[PDB]
């Protein structure tokens, strides 16, 4: 089965960078894949950050957060991983990696997956 | 941005009850849309898939429909296990807008 | 009143035991990678789910395959050089007695001789340094091997350093791995994989340790056929690494003699500076930790009040009575007599010094009539290993007493192998089946 | 339709599914089937994988099922052999489970399927006959 | 290759058409061209970079239509 | 029912009978068809049996007969290469005696099916267009 | 009686400098070079 790990520091000054790891066991990464940081907040609820592609290594941003993160990843190390600079306290919240991706047999549909990890929690604070 | 509401924004109901939820969205997405479970402490649970389509393992009482920017949450049967936060994802377009989400809980006696 | 009918189905995926030929998959040596195909940059491995498989480490048929491989690939590798068939001749022999310790006195021979030239009507008087264990009394010595065969010199070009090789199964046929930790070798795998191929094996020949091996991912792991039977060898492996440093510090000296039309044999010319004996060196507090680790996990098979005793190996040919091994091209035998000496009981920097001794003439496998001639290496040598295993075997073993004696063992090279090939096994397809269906013809 | 990714099912990947989701992907195992001294053996062991794979598709049109991976035949199925329902076979079993549990049936039904092949050839004929 | 042919259903034929209807996009040339004024070389250069797509759909609709002559039956 | 014995038919068991009870024996001799230097030769021998048997299966096919041991054509019989009637052909003759009459007789008869075999294609290529 | 069958409006394209046969043809020389001086005298003794 596959599993999804996160893993970073639970507290952040502001105007920090915040990197954040996320670990996935039982699948490789080298495969056609879609990647998805995440994040809950009482304030917001769930709130897509971006998602890059494993194969093709194209990300997308969410615009609003567009000037202030960054997605990388090491398929040696099976991680992804994310930045986020200017931290404030607004970004506090628990965050989610996810991944997504569909199998086939030709031209046949089989399996639709996705997983979701535990998430990890992040408070932003002097 | 695709702006996706939900609605109710919660309604309580009994176990056996049937439940109707509603997810709109600013322009047309076609058919691309999820519908996810997430209890207290836990992280989302894949329901339906492509609106239409129940995800394997997961109960035959939950079922989806609607196409366009209307699409439609339908329990047939209320189970105890089935009262948490039923969120509406769409990714058509990018970025990915996540609902408000619905809350479903117990009604029961004072 | 079933109403139901027979239904043939064909590419059903159902399996079962097999025996095949696997193929070469890897990435001048002595195994040869030419006649082995190069291995795909990404493999690719497909856990099956609720999949329960049985697996035995003692019938396994990779291990004869491996074994009968290696053995071929070291037959082919010394044809292509010299053979020393003039070598088998009277040798003038005295002492080397110049800059020498108390503990390398009569190892060392200097001799001289007459040999053949380029020219059949000619001859050279020519002189070279021997070794003890290879010149036998006949102040007149020969040859050890003079009366059983003649010896095939060592090829210098190539090397003897072990290199990955991986398994392939062929169409038809599939590989299993188990991924279940603290599987002891035997037994029911709930968690299983299908891959193509498996993980990158070098050949590393070695006795009574296993060196540059694998560890285990939980904890210290005894393995045995039958435990109880004390006629049967128990297979031990670390979760972490040993480091062990050896070391032959002579400065040799190589020198050419031409024997024949394009003949040359390779003799030691002189030794520079001090004389002194090779040796190895391992850690002493990590020895004890790794030997309370091991003691503590036989008290699990063994009672948990019985002491355990560590002592000397029995007896026998120096192979199997010492470590033996190969280091920068120089075949060692060391004297591992200060590591498994202790008893337990339940209830800084130093290191422990193992001396060794060098060879040239090798019978690397268990056969007579097959020597090899080790060329000698130029300047200082030495090298760092990883011990991570042992090969034990228990002595007596009888309800007199309550006390357990393990000594260390080896001999057998498919050992080795079988440490290695343990989690892995080969079937074959039944692509037919047949189920109840409603149509009919 | 942006966000997904497409991977493509191995051998034996549907090892562990039911029989009803396993039956969907009998092409992946079919391909598979067919694709000095070392040599000799390379060459022994794709000659008799060859000679599995005729000899299977002999035993295959024998039945009157040539060129087929799905072929449901007029050979009644007998209770004897299995009293489970569809429904505890196609979608609550495996392949594996389901050849361990008939594996000492297979004999008498290739010969009635072999008979029953015999026989609507004969009927045939002699349909044809007039 | 008798197995790929199998795969279609054109077994044990030589020639053997099916159901999959031609796309324009594929070649816009009509028949009196192809069949009297075109060669097998000519024709595969042309066609060279949509013969995947077409083997895809054939091996679908010979699943599509084994599917529904099996449900058929089973009435 | 008690205290009569069974036994199976052997390889070319039915040399000797007539050729309607040799032609009930097919399956036996058709399963038989498939299955240093010495290795080399047995290698040899086993790939020219593989090629045989599948020249054979190509030439059924190409007649339009495949994956079949027994095969009605539409190709009427000419009284020159026999004049004899089915009684004394099935009942009083064997295949061996029947071979050695209409040695002479094959070829055109294979090259009348292959362009029977060939009209029947047209002309259901040419049914199906409409 | 070597047969040849002159194939009209077929135009290919050739390369004399990389073709294989070339390599083939070599090889087999020096194979049947080698095979060929194998079952007679060795002059090992002429060295004098
Ligand atoms: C367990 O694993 C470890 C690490 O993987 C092994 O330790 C390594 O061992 C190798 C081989 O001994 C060693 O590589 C040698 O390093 C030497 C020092 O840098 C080199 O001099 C040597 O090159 C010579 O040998 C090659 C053949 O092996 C020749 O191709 C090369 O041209 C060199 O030969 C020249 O020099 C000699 C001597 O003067 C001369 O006679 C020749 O004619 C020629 O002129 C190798 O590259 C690694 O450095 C070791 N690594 C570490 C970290 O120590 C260890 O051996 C393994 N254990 C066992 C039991 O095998
Ligand atoms: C081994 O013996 C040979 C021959 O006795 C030694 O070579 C001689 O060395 C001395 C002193 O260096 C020279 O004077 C002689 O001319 C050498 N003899 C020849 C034939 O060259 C050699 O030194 C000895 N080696 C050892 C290690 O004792
Ligand atoms: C190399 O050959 C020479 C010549 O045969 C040997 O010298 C002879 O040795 C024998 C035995 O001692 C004597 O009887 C002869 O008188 C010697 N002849 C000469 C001309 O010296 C020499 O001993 C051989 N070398 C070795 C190391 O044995
Ligand atoms: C493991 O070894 C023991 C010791 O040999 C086996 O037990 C012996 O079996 C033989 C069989 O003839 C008896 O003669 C001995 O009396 C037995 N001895 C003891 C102490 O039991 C045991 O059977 C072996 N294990 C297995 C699984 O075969
Ligand atoms: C093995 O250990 C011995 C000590 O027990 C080492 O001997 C020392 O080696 C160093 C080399 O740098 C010298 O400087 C010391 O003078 C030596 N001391 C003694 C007491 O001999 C030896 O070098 C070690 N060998 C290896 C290969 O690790
Ligand atoms: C074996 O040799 C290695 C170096 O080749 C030794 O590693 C050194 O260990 C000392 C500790 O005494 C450290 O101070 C050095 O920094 C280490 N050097 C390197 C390059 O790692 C190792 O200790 C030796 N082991 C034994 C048992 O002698
Ligand atoms: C293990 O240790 C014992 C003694 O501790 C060794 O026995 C000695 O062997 C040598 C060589 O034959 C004798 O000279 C001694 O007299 C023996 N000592 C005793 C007390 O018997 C034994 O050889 C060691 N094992 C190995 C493999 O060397
Ligand atoms: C392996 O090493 C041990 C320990 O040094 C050797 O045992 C010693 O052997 C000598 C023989 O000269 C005795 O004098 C010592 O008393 C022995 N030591 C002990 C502690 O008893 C052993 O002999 C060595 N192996 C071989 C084959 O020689
Ligand atoms: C001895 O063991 C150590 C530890 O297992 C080896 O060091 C590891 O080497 C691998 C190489 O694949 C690295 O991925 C690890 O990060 C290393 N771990 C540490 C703690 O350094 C070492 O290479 C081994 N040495 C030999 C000669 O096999
Ligand atoms: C060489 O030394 C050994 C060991 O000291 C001794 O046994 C032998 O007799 C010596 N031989 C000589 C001096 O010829
Ligand atoms: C060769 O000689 C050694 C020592 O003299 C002896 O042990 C061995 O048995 C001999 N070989 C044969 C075949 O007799
Ligand atoms: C350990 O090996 C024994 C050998 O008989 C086996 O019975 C046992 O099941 C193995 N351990 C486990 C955990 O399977
Ligand atoms: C060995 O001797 C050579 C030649 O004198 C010298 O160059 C080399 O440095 C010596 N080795 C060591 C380790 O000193
Ligand atoms: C073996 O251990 C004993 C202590 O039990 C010690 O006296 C002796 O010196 C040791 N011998 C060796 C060779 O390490
Ligand atoms: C494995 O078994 C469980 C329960 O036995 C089942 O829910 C699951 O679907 C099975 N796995 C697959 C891939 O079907
Ligand atoms: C052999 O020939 C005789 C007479 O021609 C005939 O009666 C008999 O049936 C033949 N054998 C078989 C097996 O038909």
């Amino acid at each position: 089965q596959v599993q999804l790990h996160e893993s970073g520091p639970g507290l952040v000054k502001p105007s920090e960078t915040l990197s954040l790891t996320c670990a996935v066991s039982g699948a490789s990464i080298s495969g056609n894949y879609y990647w998805n940081w995440i994040r809950q907040s009482p304030g917001r609820g769930l709130e897509w950050i971006g998602n890059i592609h494993g194969n093709g290594a194209t990300t997308q941003y969410n615009p609003s957060l567009k000037s202030r993160v960054t997605i990388s990843q090491d398929t040696s190390k099976n991680q992804v991983f994310l930045n986020l600079n200017s931290m404030t306290a607004a970004d506090t919240a628990i965050y989610y990696c996810a991944t997504q991706f569909r199998t086939y047999v030709g031209s046949h549909l089989f399996s639709y997956s996705d997983f979701w990890g535990q998430g990890v929690l992040v408070t932003v604070s002097s | 941005d695709i702006q996706m509401t939900q609605s109710p924004s919660s309604l309580s109901a009994s176990v056996g009850d049937r439940v109707t939820m509603t997810c709109r969205a600013s322009q047309d997405i076609t058919t691309d849309l999820n519908w996810y479970q997430q209890k207290p402490g836990q992280p989302p649970k894949l329901l339906i898939y492509v609106a239409s389509s129940l995800q394997n393992g997961v109960p035959s009482r939950f079922s989806g429909s609607g196409s366009g920017t209307e699409f439609t949450l339908t329990i047939r049967s209320l189970q105890p296990e089935d009262f948490a936060t039923y969120y509406c994802l769409q990714y058509d377009s990018y970025p990915w807008t996540f609902g408000q989400g619905t809350t479903v809980d117990f009604r029961r006696t004072v | 009143a079933e109403n139901l009918w027979v239904t043939v189905y064909y590419g059903v995926p159902v399996w079962k035991d097999a025996e095949t030929t696997l193929f070469c998959a890897s990435d001048h040596n002595v195994w040869a990678t030419h006649a082995c195909v190069p291995t795909d940059p990404n493999p690719q491995e497909i856990h099956l789910e609720n999949v329960t498989e049985e697996f035995n480490m003692w019938k396994n048929n990779m291990v004869e395959q491996m074994h009968t491989d290696i053995i071929s690939l070291w037959d082919q590798s010394l044809k292509p050089c010299v053979k020393l068939t003039p070598l088998c001749v009277t040798l003038q022999c005295t002492n080397v007695t110049n800059n020498i310790t108390d503990d390398m006195r009569g190892e060392l021979k200097n001799c001289s001789f007459n040999m053949t030239t380029e020219l059949r009507d000619k001859k050279q008087k020519v002189y070279s340094l021997f070794y003890r264990l290879d010149v036998v009394q006949i102040k007149e010595y020969r040859l050890i091997n003079c009366n059983t065969s003649a010896c095939t010199q060592a090829c210098p070009k190539v090397s003897f350093e072990p290199i990955p090789i991986h398994y392939c199964a062929p169409a038809g046929f599939a590989i299993l791995k188990c991924k279940d930790k603290k599987f002891n070798g035997t037994g029911p795998c709930p968690s299983v994989s299908t891959v193509q191929c498996t993980h990158g094996i070098k050949p590393v020949v070695s006795t009574q340790l296993l060196l540059n091996g694998s560890l285990a991912e939980e904890e210290v792991m005894i393995r045995s056929e039958n435990i109880t039977n004390n006629a049967k060898n128990i297979l031990v492996q670390f979760n972490t690494p040993v480091q062990i440093n050896c070391t032959r510090p002579n400065n040799n000296t190589r020198k050419s003699i031409r024997i024949g039309p394009g003949q040359a044999f390779y003799a030691t010319g002189d030794i520079i500076g001090d004389i002194r004996q090779a040796h190895c060196n391992v850690s002493k507090a990590t020895w004890n930790e790794t030997l309370g680790k091991v003691v503590k996990q036989l008290r699990k098979h063994f009672g948990n009040n019985t002491i355990i005793r560590f002592a000397n190996s029995s007896g026998g040919d120096l192979e199997v009575t010492t470590h033996s091994f190969n280091c920068g091209g120089e075949f060692f035998y060391c004297n591992t007599s200060g590591l498994f000496n202790s008893t337990w009981i339940s209830n800084s920097n130093d290191s422990i010094t193992l001396p060794c001794r060098i060879k040239q003439i090798i019978n690397m496998w268990q056969r007579i009539g097959q020597c090899m001639y080790a060329p000698p290496i130029q300047g200082v040598i030495r090298c760092v290993s990883n011990i991570t295993g042992l090969i034990l075997t228990r002595d007596g073993g009888s309800t007199n007493s309550t006390t357990e004696t393990f000594r260390p063992g080896g001999g057998d090279m498919r050992d080795n192998w079988r440490s290695e090939l343990y989690k892995y096994k080969v079937v074959k397809i039944e692509p037919l089946g047949v189920a109840p269906t409603r149509c009919k013809r | 339709a942006v966000g997904i990714g497409a991977v493509f099912l191995g051998f034996l990947g549907a090892a562990g599914s039911t029989m009803g989701a396993a039956s969907m992907t009998l092409t992946v195992q079919a391909r598979n089937l067919l694709s000095t001294v070392w040599g000799i053996k390379q060459l022994q062991a794709r000659v008799l994988a060859v000679e599995r794979y005729l000899r299977d598709q002999q035993l295959l049109g024998i039945w009157g099922c040539s060129g087929k991976l799905i072929c449901c035949t007029n050979v009644p199925w007998n209770s004897s052999w299995s009293n489970r329902n569809l429904s505890e076979i196609w979608d609550n079993m495996t392949w594996l489970q389901w050849d361990k549990e008939i594996s000492n049936y297979t004999q008498i039904i290739y010969g009635l399927l072999e008979e029953s092949q015999n026989q609507q050839e004969k009927n045939e004929q002699d349909l044809l006959a007039l």
